[PDB]
């Protein structure tokens, strides 16, 4: 961030998760399309632990909002609109238990 | 009607090696591209009755104009119009409105002080629905696809062939089916092979993302489903691609929680705009899942998605195919055996059989060499493969 | 910063370029060998920045005035190929290629691969500044491309040498450096980017391929670009240069396929059986055949056609009971071309004379015209069907009946030529309409011919001035068509002598529109010889000598991809003034007719006309529809069909006209269910107007023709093989279509015949070299690409293994899936010898 | 050891190699982007379609006279009538007025709880107005049959049966009923496994039902605002009373017909519990026979599922050998198949495989028979199907025998 | 059903053991088999099922010897089938040894459903396995039917395997009191090729006959093409 003469957009662990439904979503592609009207930028996303983490099922017990945030990133990181000058890097401990689509 | 939006791109180059083949081709191109703008700037320049009446009419319009909902219909010169702030205004309908048009719900054009009816809004499609149609066709084609031929087939017949040569299909009998669901591991050509319809199609594509169908406010779920499969109507021929479906297409479930239930009734008009009362129409849906398993039995039942396409990890034939495709524009070297890495364990996917290119281009650079060679790509083969952790049992069987 | 071997380099280098200071005995030699090896040994490795170059940052200048200075000899060289290698890399142009012109030879791939294509792009490029003016500098560089292209045809750099050659306009060299492993990559190459490429280095181009295969002896290919060029004496010497008898067969079958008819000489073996193929007699038993194995042969019904049971019958059995000449003539064109080439019908071989008694004057002439028509291809069989109606009560119905006969014998030719005996004692008679009827069956049954024996009898039909204008135009339609695309100098003399002696009070009619027609189609095809014909048209006053020289231009350059000659066109279209109209008709027809010939210049017409159509005048709008019609000619693109389906809708008359003409020529033989649901729409929403109806029901016959067994496309051979015949026709259905109520819609319901000088089959039937039927697991698939410059040809796809005979739709190719024979000719189209494989054991 | 790049060696990088076409080709694709975009701005316009009818049929220079002369009335309800006679009218939700009547009307034609217009400066009475007629609810309605008939459900002869005597039977014959004192169920929900084929029989109904036919949307119901969707419910059951004899079918019950629990749903549990007391409770509903569809019935409020709302409670089994046979023959008909196609193996490949799947299988073989190029699909070409979509979506077989 | 259906210990609400019907689905798995007892004897046609033309044909056993008199058709898990044709083999041998006599189709029928009816009596499973018996006895050619309920009836003309109900519906229609061997084999033979995904030859199905004065017959290669020469 201190020598990247580029637009250095950060997101911790848990700003992207949000409480009303679809605020997560939301809130990744608004991130993405502000950083390509910057473009070229690097989204930083700390403790991706948070979000990202390995897929579970529905049920109660799975938390399926931040697994739609996930998969919001995920199709835009590498969905059918392919991202131009944006690079992420993301930084997490346990690097097993990220799903293995992110 | 309202025929296809289809999306625009131009014809493709074909030598793709910087030859000059190719350098007369984009000459070419550029040639007819400046040719359509001196055509279309004389027009206006070089151009010099229905003024008249156009001024009349937008002087009776004035602005701004307000856009409201009207309600009623009580005479053939009177209606009821409610204004965006919800009070019901007792307007009166100008002349100048063709009146086939004007049906209840519909979005009219209401002078600002009189609030007269002054038009009829057409087009008011949901922001966040325009949004979706495909304008710019992605540049990948069937040629950029490694293999998956069964899996073209069956998209082919699916969503391609129909509009194509429907002879076949009306001849038979068969409706083509109008659903199918892409499934498979994570990296194995999905989306690909979506980009390469949509590149190929003529009917207008619309892509959602199975997260974007999900709206904060209680009732705008349900309503930008029916918005979107409304607007893929409107254009008869169309393709709408719903991916990451596993997002909003979970296994219906008692859920104590409005999030859980709003995204189940989201589901259910996905679900029962598909195939329930009132058919379809002719719009096919196109879904990618990297878990089929845990999807509504309703929303991949047949007549929804009437085709269940598998994508496997690509085998040592389809593999060698990724290799080929993603390495004819790199300048290899002479010592290239990609049989070595194409071998594999079982588990090499396209994104690695693509990221193992991306790594051996970056360490031949690292050399100073723009032509890569097999020790970079057995490093870069190390060294993106380590995806997995154990994936594997013990020495327990033999 | 750097590393330890990179600093030590480095200081060696600038300590061996320091040591150029002065001049003692033992340094620059030293120093110039020393630099000269550390280049040589980076250079000639990996692809890796030459660290030599890239820290070679010294000045030169000091060592440039010593190399004028001292030693003119070796150590000018030296030092003039160090400078010229380290330029290389820097922007030192002239002087980069000077340096080495000057240095010492030596040889360039002693330097570097990446030296070599520089020193070829520099080479490139100075040819390109150096003019004739000089021809000194002249020779170092045709020495250097002497080297310059073996070392890329070594090293698999065919398309560096190609480009090399073709861009210092001197191609010829490849007559002698080309190899036998590498003839294919550069004629695809050179077949590639001819199309791209203009006069008159296209000219060349086209010669030296020809010359590159006539070398290699590769036959087909040869006569293939001797066909580019259309010099007939090409095609006679490729004949005689034949000693195979195999490809002698295949050779003749393609070219009757073009529907160019040489003489035969009886000294050829297999004369008669060469001239029997080669004038397509037993293609109707062929057809005839894949009809049968198709199980198609039973005939359709216009009424089963139009599934008048399908369509919401709003009026029932009472609105249906008028037969009009308008609706009349529409079910005879349905009833024909949907039953046409199959030989057979349930309602015209039978009905003909009481349903033909209905018509009156142009309509009974159409429909007894359609009496041949649905006989295509069965000459004896036709002409014993069509004779009685030949006898028919009504004089008037004779011209008709010779309309069929003609129709009939279109696309087959019969040594005997029935059709001249029988106009030969009727080109001169006196009533207009059996003259016309006469010349027409002579013209579709010897559409190209280029007999002069019918060009000569027709000399006295131009200056025959008791003829009608509409027998003048059909007597200028004929004579085009009878020399389409060849220049007829004693055709053109008559052309021209009648288009000048036309007087502006006669020529201001809609049918003066013909002669300029017929200009075209002697000179169609031949842009390098029609300055002199604008010239002389210049005499004719306006507005009538703006529409004759555009047209009279486009018809110059139909196919050459013009880029200039279109740009010029949209300039004529821009402006804004009927005749005028008539103008930017022709020029919007002529963007078509060029762009045409290439499939990038189609795509982008495509766009440009659209643009022009929703900005356009009704002139304009009214010329797009059929515009797009001969650009796309049986190829029914998606796109193209639905903006023709969205402005067939539009208030403007004509429009509506020229955009169903249009559905159904692009929809020629396809049969495509979306395009017949289309028309079924449209012939429904205009039941009310009889014209957009009577159209729509020709659009669907059109669409129908052969039942999806015949194709109107004027390319073959990869939609390549532009036939000459089928565009002459083409361009006299648009000419005389711009203007519809007068010509299609009024007096001359006859001329929309035309087209089917362009009628041609679709399909592959695979037969053994006896020429019986030979089936065969034939791949069937689109030819699109999916490498680069490997020279493939088309990497067909979308596989389906299919027993031949089988259906090939536009651009649809399937290749010989079985090893077990070679066919005489690459393609697969048609019908081909299946030359059994000798290599292959079984 | 890696080592970094370095100025001199990026520019040798990106010069020594491909320069002699790299540069020009580059160059013509940006510009070529360049001309693109240009283009587009160039056009850019779309001219989207208004409401303007042809030339001719306005024509009109008196829309300015009526324009200036009519004024727009605001529409409000009289919630009172006082006694000169004054008028209490809610605009709305604008506020509360007591307003007058303007000379125009007579007092008696305003009569309390009607909704007239109002002047938007003093809020004068001017014109009555016919009362509301709710849009959305208005389209809920079908008024366009589809062209599904009983005919095409098949294996299903019982489930049929009861539907029609539920929806049809007491409609078009009340007499069987009148006269032996049975009350016909006023209610069924068809519940089964999906694809079963409810919606069919309910667009069956819907294409006979000869009375008002009202398929309720599931997302018009749940709406946006808090007690919008209990509105809606209410407007759409005084619509189906003021109509004879009403059929309203609940498609996917299961959207809005949550389990209540202790915000959760909430708001669609409001509109629930609107629909639960107008199907049963005070106010007789009347002749408005509602259907109900969902292929998870567990997820219902018992209170929407007790005998006394939803009557009948038809189960959709999946269909037995003689229903998936018959269900073969319907989706075959069209199908140009051949003569000795052995249905009945096809029914017995299919053990457990609703229609849905039947019509699938239908398709697939029509599929392979369009692959190859043949027009008549021969019962191999059923087999591939069969295996495709039923088997695809051999040791383990190995046991049984 | 899904908290009732775990064990044939438990009770559904209709009193339905809702694992007994688990293994009447079971033996509807496998390959067709049909069995037509007429005056003259009694006749059963079954499908072989191959799948694989490695596997020898006589490996896999649908129709078996349990004595020289009675004939068992198998449908459905091999394992329960093979111990139920073991026991039926030995009661038939036991009581031969201490009654020196045949015991009756219906003996030995009894005697395999007593093994089909310890389904959890405290001396594991039902067996899921209907076995078809055929044979002649001291009444004359009989057919007895067996389902993993332990419920066994004499059946005239049973079809049980894959086919059951279509195999049975036309059974019914072509199923008369006074039909002769040769007749019941043919029909049997028209039924199994019109219930049969695979075209009937002769390595597709085994066919067995047990009539009075001889032995339980199975048919072999040569014998099968001679009857569906005809059919
Ligand atoms: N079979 C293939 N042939 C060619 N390229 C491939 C193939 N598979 C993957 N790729 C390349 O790798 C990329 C990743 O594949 P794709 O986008 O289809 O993933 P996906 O299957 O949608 O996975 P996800 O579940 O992560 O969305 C493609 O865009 C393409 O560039
Ligand atoms: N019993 C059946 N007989 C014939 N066709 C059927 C049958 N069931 C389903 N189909 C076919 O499948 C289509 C879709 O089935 P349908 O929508 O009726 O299923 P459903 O059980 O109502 O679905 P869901 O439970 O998911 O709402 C029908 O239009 C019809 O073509
Ligand atoms: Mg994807
Ligand atoms: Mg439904």
């Amino acid at each position: 961030a201190h020598h990247t003469d580029c637009t250095f957009i950060r997101v911790s662990g848990s700003e992207l998760v949000q409480k009303f439904i679809g605020e997560g979503a939301r809130m990744v592609r608004e991130l993405f399309v502000m950083a390509r009207e910057h473009a070229p930028s690097i989204i930083f996303m700390d403790e991706i632990d948070s979000i990202g983490s390995s897929r579970l099922e529905g049920g109660s017990g799975g938390d399926s909002e931040v697994q739609r945030t996930m998969l919001e990133l995920l199709n835009q990181l590498d969905g059918f609109e392919a991202t131009k000058n944006i690079k992420v890097i993301m930084a997490t401990n346990r690097i097993d238990i990220l799903d293995s689509a992110l | 009607t309202k025929g296809p939006d289809a999306a625009s791109k131009l014809p493709l180059v074909t030598p793709h090696t910087q030859c000059r083949l190719k350098l007369l081709k984009l000459e070419r191109i550029k040639d007819y591209l400046l040719m359509e703008e001196e055509f279309i700037r004389n027009q206006e320049q070089m151009k010099p009755k229905q003024e008249e009446e156009r001024s009349k009419v937008d002087d009776l319009r004035g602005t701004p104009m307000s856009v409201g909902t009207l309600e009623e219909i009580i005479d053939d010169n009177h209606a009821i119009v409610s204004t965006s702030v919800g009070s019901e205004h007792y307007v009166s309908i100008l002349s100048f409105v063709d009146k086939d048009l004007l049906e209840p719900g519909c979005s009219v054009l209401l002078n600002h002080k009189v609030h007269a009816v002054i038009g009829v809004l057409m087009d008011d499609t949901d922001p966040l629905v325009t949004v979706m149609k495909v304008e710019k066709a992605p540049q990948e084609t069937y040629a950029d696809i490694g293999g998956l031929d069964n899996q073209i087939q069956e998209i082919k017949e699916s969503v391609e062939l129909p509009l194509t040569h429907p002879e076949y299909y009306e001849e038979m009998g068969i409706k083509p089916p109008k659903g199918v669901i892409l499934y498979g591991p994570p990296g194995t050509g999905k989306t690909l092979l979506a980009k390469a319809v949509a590149n190929q199609t003529s009917a207008t594509f619309l892509r959602v993302v199975g997260s974007e169908l999900i709206q904060k406010y209680l009732g705008d779920g349900p309503k930008l489903v029916r918005e979107l499969f409304r607007v893929a109507e409107e254009h008869a021929p169309s393709i709408v691609f719903i991916d990451e479906i596993d997002a909003i297409g979970t296994k219906r479930y008692d859920s104590n929680s409005g999030g859980e239930r709003e995204i189940q009734r989201t589901m259910l008009e996905l679900l029962n705009q598909l195939d329930g009362f009132d058919s379809r129409g002719d719009v096919k849906v196109i879904m990618a899942t990297n878990r089929i398993e845990t999807l509504d039995p309703a929303l991949i039942r047949p007549g929804r998605i009437d085709r269940k396409i598998e994508f496997p990890l690509p085998d040592e034939k389809t593999k060698k195919r990724i290799f080929q495709i993603h390495t004819s524009r790199m300048t290899l070297a002479d010592d290239v055996t990609l049989d070595d890495l194409i071998m594999a364990k079982d588990d090499l996917s396209g994104a690695d059989i693509k990221a193992i290119c991306t790594e051996a281009g970056l360490m031949a650079l690292r050399e100073r060499r723009m032509k890569v060679t097999n020790e970079d790509f057995k490093k870069s083969k190390e060294n993106v493969l380590y995806k997995k952790q154990e994936g594997t049992p013990e020495g327990l069987y033999l | 910063e750097l590393s330890e071997e990179d600093k030590q380099l480095q200081d060696e280098l600038e300590m061996l370029v320091e040591r150029l200071g002065e001049k003692d005995t033992s340094l620059y030699r030293p120093a110039l060998e020393e630099l000269r090896r550390q280049i040589r040994s980076s250079t000639t490795s990996m692809t890796s920045v030459p660290k030599p170059l890239k820290f070679l940052r010294p000045h030169y200048g000091k060592l440039k005035e010593i190399y004028e200075n001292m030693a003119p000899g070796e150590n000018k060289r030296f030092a003039a190929d160090i400078i010229s290698v380290l330029a290389m890399t820097m922007s030192g142009e002239r002087e980069c290629l000077k340096y080495r012109l000057v240095g010492s030879q030596e040889e360039l791939a002693s330097w570097g691969h990446e030296y070599v294509r520089h020193l070829a792009g520099e080479v490139a490029k100075e040819w390109q500044e150096l003019d004739d003016a000089e021809k000194v500098q002249r020779e170092p560089l045709l020495t250097l491309v002497k080297e310059i292209v073996p070392y890329n045809m070594a090293h698999n750099a065919e398309h560096e040498a190609c480009d090399l050659l073709m861009e210092i306009e001197q191609v010829d060299m490849l007559e002698k450096d080309i190899d036998e492993n590498a003839y294919a990559k550069v004629c695809l190459y050179l077949t590639s980017c001819v199309n791209y490429v203009p006069e008159p280095e296209n000219s060349a181009l086209l010669r030296c391929a020809l010359g590159v295969f006539r070398k290699f002896s590769r036959f087909p290919e040869a006569l293939r670009l001797a066909l580019m060029l259309n010099d007939m004496e090409l095609v006679e010497d490729i004949f005689t240069s034949c000693k195979d008898v195999v490809v002698q067969k295949q050779m003749a079958f393609m070219l009757g396929r073009h529907g160019v008819f040489l003489e035969l000489s009886e000294d050829v073996e297999e004369y008669e059986d060469l001239t029997e193929i080669m004038s397509n007699v037993q293609l109707n038993s062929n057809f005839l055949a894949l009809a049968r194995e198709l199980d198609i042969m039973e005939p359709k019904v216009p009424d089963d056609i139009y599934k008048t049971h399908l369509e919401n019958n709003r009026f029932g059995g009472s609105g249906s009971q008028v037969d009009s000449a308008r609706m009349n003539l529409a079910s005879s064109f349905v009833n024909g071309f949907v039953n046409a080439a199959f030989g057979q019908d349930k309602l015209l071989t039978d009905d003909g004379n009481k349903w033909l008694y209905k018509n009156k004057d142009h309509g009974m002439l159409s429909a007894a015209a359609s009496l041949g028509m649905i006989l295509l291809w069965d000459v004896d069989g036709g002409l014993t069907q069509i004779d009685k109606y030949l006898y028919s009560s009504e004089d008037y119905i004779k011209s008709g009946a010779l309309l069929a006969c003609g129709i009939v014998n279109s696309g087959v030719r019969n040594e005997c030529d029935p059709a001249l005996a029988l106009l030969s004692d009727y080109v001169l008679h006196n009533s207009n309409t059996m003259r016309l009827g006469s010349i027409f069956g002579l013209g579709l049954a010897y559409a190209g011919s280029n007999r002069e024996d019918v060009l000569t009898l027709l000399l006295p039909v131009m200056g025959d001035s008791k003829s009608s204008m509409e027998v003048a135009g059909v007597t200028a339609l004929a004579c085009g068509m009878i020399a389409v695309g060849s220049c007829n100098g004693d055709v053109t003399s008559t052309i021209l002598q009648t288009i000048m002696e036309k007087s502006e009070t006669e020529l201001k009619d809609t049918y003066a529109r013909w002669l300029p027609l017929g200009l075209g189609l002697n000179h169609l095809g031949k842009g390098e010889a029609i300055e002199a014909i604008l010239a002389a048209l210049e005499v004719v006053s306006e507005p009538f000598r703006s529409f004759a020289n555009t047209l009279v231009d486009v018809c110059a350059y139909a196919g050459s991809g013009n880029v200039l000659k279109v740009q010029q066109l949209l300039h004529i279209c821009s402006e804004h003034f009927a005749d005028m109209g008539a103008h930017q008709g022709v020029a919007v027809l002529g963007i078509a007719l060029i762009a045409m010939g290439e499939e990038i210049g189609a795509e982008m017409a495509l766009r440009t006309f659209g643009h022009l159509l929703r900005y356009g005048e009704p002139t304009l709008r009214r010329a797009v529809p059929l515009a797009l019609a001969l650009i796309s000619v049986s190829n029914p693109r998606l796109n193209i069909l639905d903006t023709l389906s969205k402005f067939s809708h539009d208030a403007d008359p004509e429009v509506s006209y020229n955009s169903i003409f249009a559905m159904g020529m692009v929809g020629s033989g396809t049969n495509n269910a979306r395009l017949a649901a289309m028309l079924r729409q449209l012939a429904q929403y205009h039941a009310k107007d009889p014209n957009n109806l009577f159209m729509v029901r020709l659009a669907q016959g059109l669409t129908h023709l052969g039942k999806g067994t015949l194709t109107l496309c004027p390319y073959h051979s990869d939609r390549q093989l532009m036939s000459q015949v089928a565009v002459a026709g083409l361009l006299t259905v648009l000419v005389s279509f711009l203007d519809v109520r007068n010509i299609i819609l009024g007096k001359s319901h006859y001329v929309l015949y035309g087209l089917v000088a362009a009628m041609q089959p679709r399909m592959l039937v695979t037969f053994d070299e006896e020429l019986r039927p030979l089936p065969v697991s034939v791949r069937v698939g689109q030819a699109v690409d999916v490498v680069g410059q490997a020279g493939k040809p088309k990497t067909i796809t979308g596989f389906q293994t299919h027993t031949t005979p089988v259906l090939l739709a536009h651009g649809e190719r399937a290749e010989l899936a079985t090893e077990e024979f070679l066919p005489v000719t690459p393609i697969l189209e048609g019908f081909v010898i299946l030359r059994k494989n000798p290599n292959y054991d079984l | 050891p890696i080592r970094a790049l370095d100025e001199g060696d990026i520019a040798l990088l990106k010069t020594y190699g491909q320069s002699t076409y790299s540069r020009q080709i580059k160059q013509v694709e940006d510009d070529i982007q360049q001309l693109l975009k240009k283009i587009n701005e160039l056009t850019g316009i779309k001219e989207s379609d208004t409401g303007l009818a042809p030339p001719a049929l306005w024509d009109l220079a008196a829309d300015k006279q009526t324009l200036q002369s009519e004024q727009p009335l605001q529409v409000a309800r009289c919630t009172k009538i006082i006694n000169d006679p004054k008028y209490i009218i809610n605009v709305k939700q604008f506020a509360k007025f007591v307003v007058d009547l303007s000379d125009q009307v007579a007092p008696t034609d305003i009569e309390e709880g009607m909704r007239v217009g109002v002047d938007r400066n003093k809020y004068q009475i001017h014109i009555p107005l016919p009362p509301k007629i709710d849009p959305t609810v208005t389209m809920m309605q079908v008024e366009e049959k589809p062209d599904v008939t009983y005919s095409d459900v098949g294996g299903c002869k019982e489930q049929i049966e009861k539907l029609r005597e539920v929806v049809e039977t007491p409609l078009l014959h009340p007499e069987r009923f009148v006269n032996l004192g049975i009350e016909p169920p006023k209610g069924v929900l068809l519940f089964g496994p999906p694809g079963t084929g409810k919606t069919l029989c309910a667009r069956a109904v819907a294409n006979r039902t000869d009375a008002c036919f009202i398929r309720v949307i599931g997302s018009e119901l749940v709406q946006k605002y808090v007690g919008e969707g209990a509105r809606m419910v209410r407007e759409l059951f005084e619509m189906a009373r003021t109509k004879k004899a009403c059929l309203i079918f609940f498609d996917e019950i299961d959207a809005i017909g949550g389990a209540r629990f202790d915000g959760g749903d909430n708001e669609v549990q409001r509109t629930m519990l609107e629909l639960i007391n107008q199907l049963d409770g005070f106010d007789p509903r009347g002749n408005i026979k509602v259907l109900m569809a969902t292929n998870r019935p567990d997820t219902l409020d018992p209170a929407l599922m007790r005998p006394g709302r939803l009557d009948r409670k038809i189960e959709f089994s999946l269909p037995d050998l003689e229903g998936r046979t018959h269900i073969f023959k319907i989706h075959a008909r069209s199908m140009s198949v051949e003569r000795d196609i052995r249905f009945e193996l096809l029914a017995r490949l299919c053990p457990n495989s609703t229609g849905a799947e039947i019509r699938s299988v239908c398709t697939e073989a029509g599929m392979f028979a369009i692959r190859a190029r043949r027009k008549i699909a021969t019962e191999k070409d059923f087999l591939e199907a069969v295996n495709k979509v039923i088997k695809s979506y051999t040791p383990r077989y190995m046991t049984y025998n | 059903r899904s908290e009732y259906d775990r064990g044939v210990n438990t009770f559904s609400p209709e009193g339905r053991l809702f694992q007994v019907e688990y293994a009447i689905e079971a033996i509807k798995l496998g390959s067709t088999a049909i069995g037509i007892q007429t005056s003259e004897g009694v006749c059963l046609a079954v499908e072989k099922r191959i799948t694989s033309p490695l596997m020898e044909p006589s490996s896999i056993e649908k129709i078996v010897e349990i004595d020289a008199h009675i004939g068992c058709a198998m449908s459905g898990l091999i394992k329960d089938a093979k111990t139920l044709i073991d026991k039926a083999r030995v009661e038939t041998q036991n009581h031969w040894f201490t009654y020196n006599e045949t015991m009756t189709v219906e003996s030995v029928t009894q005697a395999v459903s007593n093994l089909a009816l310890q389904f959890g009596e405290e001396d594991s499973r039902p067996f899921g396995v209907a076995l078809l018996f055929g044979g002649v006895d001291e009444k004359g050619p009989q057919l007895f039917h067996m389902d993993p309920s332990g419920t066994f009836v004499q059946c005239d003309a049973r079809a049980i395997g894959s086919a059951s109900e279509g195999a049975q519906s036309s059974l019914q229609e072509v199923y008369h009191k006074s039909m002769t061997l040769k007749e019941a084999i043919k029909s049997s033979l028209i039924i199994l090729k019109q219930v049969m995904e695979e075209k009937l030859n002769a390595t597709n199905i085994e066919l067995a006959t047990v009539q009075p004065g001889q032995n339980f017959h199975m048919f072999t290669k040569e014998e099968l093409e001679e009857v569906i020469k005809d059919i």
